RNA sequence: GCUUUACUGCAGGCUGUCGCUGAGGACUCUCACUCCGGGAGGAGGACACCGAUAGCCGGGCA
RNA sequence: ACUCGUACGGUCACUGAAUCCUGCCCAGUGCAGGUAUCUGAACACCUCGUACAAGAGGACGAAGGACCUGUCAACGGCGGG
RNA sequence: GAAACAUCUCAGUAUCGGGAGGAACAGAAAACGCAACGUGAUGUCGUUAGUAACCGCGAGUGAACGCGAUACAGCCCAAAC
């Protein structure tokens, strides 16, 4: 499956209907400045930590599409569900 | 107008900047030559002296104590202690140098009881101490009326049960509010959670 | 005859196999062990939920229902008798330590009240009014804007 | 108890950096500091030593 | 400690008298050496950020690694077609 | 103990080194912060409370201000001159 880049849908908003683009989150880098990078300097010391000494986890064979649906008229955006694709076009 | 004494201490506010800069390195030439404990006449730094105690009476001395430098001298561990045990070049002590250094001060009086002490310096390897202590038993003292309370029995050893004042800075006991649960108004009285 | 008295001779006093009453193993475990793996059934899921505010920053209303004032207004001869008219903040136990007092509307009110008080609910007034009579917000209260 | 390219750490070695530490990205110096000399004095020199920290290695050890 | 010791020394390993000999292999691993280039932490430093701080990016860049060479009386190898 | 186990727990427990007294320690606010036109050294007891807070946010850990009580007692230097 692909997905057209500009379909007409719905929006938990205006009570209408719009043009509702489609852009893979491209998320966001690591504040420096949140409750983990603190407690990551308290929970350790000499030896180990547990979580804090531990390292990442593996992935399935597949990775769900995760997305942000934004708005013609709007500019916002909500969050939906993801579904497994080895990858996706967002034709034009 | 300002004392006399005002002038040493607003000196050692800074002793790496002019005169006492070049006193500095000066002595510690000699002291670096001196034994742990050394007996001196005078204070090297009256303002404080005096202000910490001092007096220049019959039975108060004045020594100034050298000792090792560093953080703590911890070996590994003889059976199986663990990685949060393994303590050796990456911790401390809960004791301040300046307290090793009274200590060590009284044991080479054993008579004379500790009053306080200050600091006098320090290069890349030691550090050096003055402390006054107090001859509990010379008359000359027991009348003193600002210096006699030192002569309560139960000022015996005073140091080693951490009375000094540095003793009670270090016991966590400055503050008569937050953050001193723990200490007042014994560590030990607390399950040394301080 | 309690049932501990009645043991002696059982061998096993209830357990049954003389194989079970042994140590912790044979209760899965010491105290709220596996609380997520054989004995998670009925253990509030894991997890961090909402926030608190700071202690000192929390306002405790000290409230009291209409109902209960006006089941009381005849026993509460040592109170003005207007052509009745309460000061419920004289009312309310707890009151002398309590962020502020409220009258919450609940119940009948077969009374002509004036009643006074820090804040009273959109509803104890109607039931007030309604009941032929007036509410009085004291001066604390008047900091409702 | 033992092993290792098991997990996690520690000694320890190597290295950058800060303090000790001074005068005029390559240099001179002498005054701290180190070593040799009985001594005079000689060698070395802001390096090395030591305190702290950072990166690599790290079954020698837990 | 070695050490009242100094390379004809003593340390650390292997083989195991004499005698005849001791082939080939440096790809992996180890050790050692070199290295244009790349990679490489912290401090100081530049930009932005915060009346400060948390913070963002840059810049330089050690050992080490990449990479290259030496080495098997170093761990070991000496097949199939 | 966490039904393994590293953080965590056991526990600042066991054990060790130093020292005082008939009691020790603490103690006359760079306090508190029922934020007030409020309290007024210090221990301790009851409570506050398994509360706030911590924590492979797991197992577990865990105060304080205040309040009611016990007893109450406040002072001396350094410096200025
Ligand atoms: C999907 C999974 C992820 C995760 O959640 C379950 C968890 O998120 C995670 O382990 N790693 C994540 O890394 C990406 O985002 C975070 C996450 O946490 C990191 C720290 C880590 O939790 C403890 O060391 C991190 C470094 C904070 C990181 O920062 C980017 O656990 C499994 C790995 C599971 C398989
Ligand atoms: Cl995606
Ligand atoms: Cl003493
Ligand atoms: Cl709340
Ligand atoms: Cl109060
Ligand atoms: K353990
Ligand atoms: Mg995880
Ligand atoms: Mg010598
Ligand atoms: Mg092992
Ligand atoms: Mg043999
Ligand atoms: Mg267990
Ligand atoms: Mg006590
Ligand atoms: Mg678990
Ligand atoms: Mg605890
Ligand atoms: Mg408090
Ligand atoms: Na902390
Ligand atoms: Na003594
Ligand atoms: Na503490
Ligand atoms: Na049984
Ligand atoms: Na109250
Ligand atoms: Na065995
Ligand atoms: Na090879
Ligand atoms: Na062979
Ligand atoms: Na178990
Ligand atoms: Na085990
Ligand atoms: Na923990
Ligand atoms: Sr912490
Ligand atoms: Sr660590
Ligand atoms: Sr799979
Ligand atoms: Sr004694
Ligand atoms: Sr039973
Ligand atoms: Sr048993
Ligand atoms: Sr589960
Ligand atoms: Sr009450
Ligand atoms: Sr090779
Ligand atoms: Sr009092």
């Amino acid at each position: 499956m692909q997905m057209p880049r500009r379909f007409n849908t719905y929006c938990p908003h205006c009570n209408e209907h719009q043009e509702h683009e489609v852009e893979k989150v491209r998320s966001g880098r690591q504040t420096g400045m949140k409750w983990i990078d603190r407690q990551r300097e308290r929970n350790s010391g000499i030896g180990n930590d547990g979580k804090f000494s531990k390292v990442p986890g593996g992935d399935k064979p597949t990775k769900k599409t995760d997305l942000k649906y934004r708005c013609g008229e709007c500019g916002k955006a909500h969050l939906r569900e993801g579904w497994r694709a080895g990858r996706l076009e967002f034709q034009e | 107008a300002r004392s006399a004494y005002s002038y040493i201490r607003d000196a050692w506010k800074n002793p790496g900047d002019g005169q006492l800069a070049e006193l500095q390195w000066q002595r510690q030439q000699e002291w670096r030559n001196e034994g742990a404990v050394e007996r001196i006449e005078r204070p090297t730094r009256l303002d404080k002296a005096r202000s910490q105690g001092y007096k220049a009476k019959q039975g108060v001395i004045v020594a100034r104590v050298s000792v090792r430098k560093g953080s703590a001298r911890k070996r590994r561990h003889k059976a199986g202690r663990r990685s949060k045990r393994q303590g050796v070049t990456r911790i401390t002590r809960r004791k301040d140098i300046q307290r090793v250094a009274e200590e060590r001060a009284s044991r080479t009086f054993p008579n004379l009881r500790v009053l306080n002490s200050y600091s006098v310096g320090q290069d890349g390897r030691q550090k050096w101490h003055e402390v006054i202590l107090i001859d509990p038993n010379h008359p000359a003292i027991q009348n003193d009326d600002d210096l006699s309370w030192i002569c309560a029995d139960d000022q015996a050893d005073r140091v080693f049960r951490g009375l000094t004042g540095a003793g009670r800075r270090n016991r966590g006991l400055s503050g008569k509010g937050k953050g001193s649960e723990k200490t007042r108004p014994s560590l030990r009285s607390n399950g040394g959670k301080g | 005859t309690s049932k501990k008295k009645r043991q002696r001779g059982s061998r096993t006093h209830g357990g049954g196999s003389h194989k079970n009453r042994r140590g912790a193993g044979h209760r899965g475990g010491r105290g709220d062990a596996g609380r997520d793996k054989h004995e998670f059934h009925n253990h509030e899921p894991l997890g961090k939920s909402g926030f608190k505010r700071p202690q000192k920053v929390q306002e405790e209303a000290a409230t009291i229902d209409v109902r209960e004032i006006d089941e009381n207004v005849t026993l509460l001869a040592a109170d003005d008798v207007a052509e009745f008219r309460v000061d419920v903040r004289d009312v309310v136990e707890e009151a002398d330590d309590a962020d502020y007092v409220k009258v919450l509307g609940a119940g009948q009110v077969r009374h002509e009240l004036t009643l006074i008080a820090d804040d009273f609910s959109e509803g104890a007034r109607e039931k007030v009014e309604g009941a032929g009579g007036s509410v009085e917000l004291t001066d604390l209260g008047e900091e409702r804007q």
